[PDB]
């Protein structure tokens, strides 16, 4: 049912020095924030999400993410795709913790490209993931397969995994939420031909430090 | 409604209700929709 | 509001319209007071 | 052919890690004025393509490491000449000159080898301020800015042979590292595309290298 | 599953007077009487059935209600539609006590109209059950969605409603059975245009007394 990644269910900070401290807000923060849905077509080329840029800017996570400079906070990401019984294809939903992308043509990527803020930008090359990382061997992160003749739903638990126990959510970001499509889509002349992909993400265990302003 | 014309008598009112949607659509059809509630004190929201 | 979150799907030979309709009543705790007569 | 089952402590991760190569060659050309007479050297792994794409499978890695300096001559013949192998922590100030202060501040541990001995061998703790190195880094320090982290600075070293009045040497240091106590966390998979760069993923788009090479038709399994 | 109007599980008359008496027939009579299958449109616009009209001069509530003069039952009502999963619609099947078919154009309705028979009439506007009462508040009666894509049947199990315990089955009709289409039928072209409306009715615990001829 569930992709439990790296098998930890994301606890709280045991212990650390320099707090006593940081606040743990209530459910106030972690409801449930369902992003856009993307329309997944014949030539469409895959998406990719940062994390936590996708919800900076938007509701409580935005006003606690920008004036707190500690950050430490684990995820629930529910993908899912509402496809009828005439249409077939594959995704791959893979979180990938540091996705650097690379930069092209022999030039380095802008700002827009590495943190594309909640709508989450499209592969150039998905067959290298945009880093010279073959999608071959992309099953090693936390992964699991959206078969339209299957399944339809996605659901992945990240904790927090990090060198250093608290960052800063504005400049540096965790991982990256990819979901590719594989295979490609087909259908029979009449039916849809886009079929949206909604993202529903749920913060867990959030903790902030040190407020501004 | 029933409960809005039980209610032209009456004068003041005050309580709970809740709003029920269905749907009249194929069994093959597949989609999603969104249904928020604003407070009485803010206007409609004018994005989703 | 009813906002639409994804778009209507349908495969081929079916039709892509459809409707919903809405309904509504008070709950336990609704109460009335004062009397008046209705205005039709 | 093979009946049994091989060994198991070859594919481990302190293993895989283990032996002693190449990482970095400098040369001093002492000898006038018009030449230096020293030569420094960045600490860094990520210098040859082959301890590259072995450290880029994994985003975490935690080890010490111990060095060790042979030191020829342009020919061969070693006269014995003292030489010194300084080491400067990351956050303290490089020499400038043969004759700079910074040799003779005793906070930067150097080492007293001549030529005819047996190389200078010594041991560097974990250097940095995180508990795990990064070599993948998706944010910013505050187009060229990203993706770089000052975490994983060690220090440098500046050969230099120790005398008075300008010794005709040229001489060639080669380093040689051995990584010891080796933890990797995050595994990652495996560079197909050539380097481009030395700090950054670029892959030259314009051409994408194929993961397998061809065969004539998908029915036949001979290739 | 199954819809009890007014939650009774009808019963027979308790001690009342002028019956010492009457005759309780067995399953000779209450038996499954099916009607006929109207037709379900794009352009249908709803029936109505009229009780205990439905079942006079039909098998052997024929012969007894034409010839007795007391009568009291409760009855059984099953209505079920045969649509495929590419057909949409939705039906109300409610059932209204002491139905009164006004007459329109500001001019009494005629006896087929309020008195139809086992072809039970149409509605000529639905949207005011031709009594000058909207749809909208029609279910206060005891009713059941019929919507194509979740269920096909609806059971209604109706008892005696009558300030009088004992009537005569002939002149006066107790309830009707309303069917409405709210959401009209809509198909892709190639499908089958007609989709039928099947009716089965089973009387519980019928009385007559009074016999003639």
């Amino acid at each position: 049912n569930i992709v439990l990644a790296y098998g930890e269910w994301p606890e709280y900070c045991p212990d650390t020095d320099a707090t006593a401290k940081p606040t743990r807000p209530d459910v106030s923060v972690n409801r449930f924030y369902t992003l856009d849905s993307k329309m997944w077509q014949e030539n469409s080329t895959g998406w990719y999400w940062k994390f936590p840029d996708v919800l900076n800017k938007t509701g409580v996570f935005g006003q606690n993410a920008q004036f707190h400079y500690l950050y430490r906070s684990g995820f629930c990401l529910h993908v899912q795709c509402n496809a009828s019984k005439f249409h077939q294809g594959a995704l791959l939903v893979a979180v990938i913790p540091e996705f650097v992308i690379a930069g092209r043509g022999s030039p380095h990527p802008g700002f827009t490209t590495t943190f594309p803020g909640t709508t989450g930008a499209t592969f150039y090359d998905p067959y290298v993931l945009d880093s010279g990382v073959p999608l071959s061997q992309a099953l090693i992160y936390p992964h699991q397969w959206i078969n339209l003749r299957t399944n339809n739903c996605a659901t992945v638990i990240v904790p927090y995994i990090n060198a250093v126990p608290f960052d800063s959510a504005i400049n540096h970001s965790n991982f990256g939420l990819i979901v590719i499509p594989v295979s490609p889509l087909k259908y029979s002349s009449g039916a849809t031909t886009a079929i949206p992909i909604t993202i529903t993400i749920a913060p867990l265990n959030s903790e902030f430090g040190g407020l501004r302003q | 409604t029933l409960v809005g014309q039980i209610c032209r008598y009456y004068t003041q009112w005050s309580g709970s209700l809740k709003v029920t949607f269905m749907f009249t659509g194929s069994f093959m059809a597949t989609g999603k929709m969104l249904v928020a509630y604003s407070p009485p004190g803010s206007a409609q929201p004018a994005n989703r | 509001t009813l906002w639409y979150q994804t778009n209507y799907v349908v495969p081929p030979e079916t039709p892509g319209e459809a409707y919903i309709i809405a309904m509504g009543a008070a709950q336990d705790n609704f109460t009335l007071k004062i009397c008046k007569d209705t205005d039709e | 052919c093979v009946v049994n089952r091989n060994g198991v402590l070859e594919t481990t991760i302190n293993h895989f890690f283990s032996r002693s190569g190449l990482v970095g060659v400098v040369n001093l050309t002492d000898g006038g004025t018009d030449t230096t007479g020293y030569a420094t050297w960045d600490i860094d792994i990520m210098g040859f393509v082959q301890l590259r794409r072995k450290c880029e499978m994994f985003t975490y890695m935690r080890f010490n490491a111990e060095f060790t300096f042979v030191t020829t001559t342009e020919n061969g013949g070693a006269r014995p000449y003292m030489l010194q192998y300084m080491y400067v922590p990351p956050g303290a100030p490089k020499p400038t000159g043969r004759d700079a202060f910074q040799w003779q501040t005793a906070t930067n541990p150097s080492v007293f080898v001549k030529l005819t001995d047996p190389p200078a061998q010594v041991s560097v703790p974990f250097m940095s301020p995180a508990s795990a190195y990064q070599w993948f880094y998706d944010g910013y320090p505050t187009n060229t800015t990203y993706g770089l982290c000052p975490n994983n600075m060690m220090g440098t070293f500046a050969v230099r042979v120790v005398s008075r009045e300008a010794s005709q040497l040229k001489l060639q240091t080669r380093v040689y590292m051995k990584l010891k106590h080796v933890r990797a966390w995050v595994p990652r998979p495996i560079r197909s595309q050539p380097y481009l760069l030395k700090n950054f993923p670029n892959y030259d788009s314009s051409k994408i290298t194929n993961s397998a090479r061809d065969r004539s038709s998908i029915k036949q399994a001979n290739m």
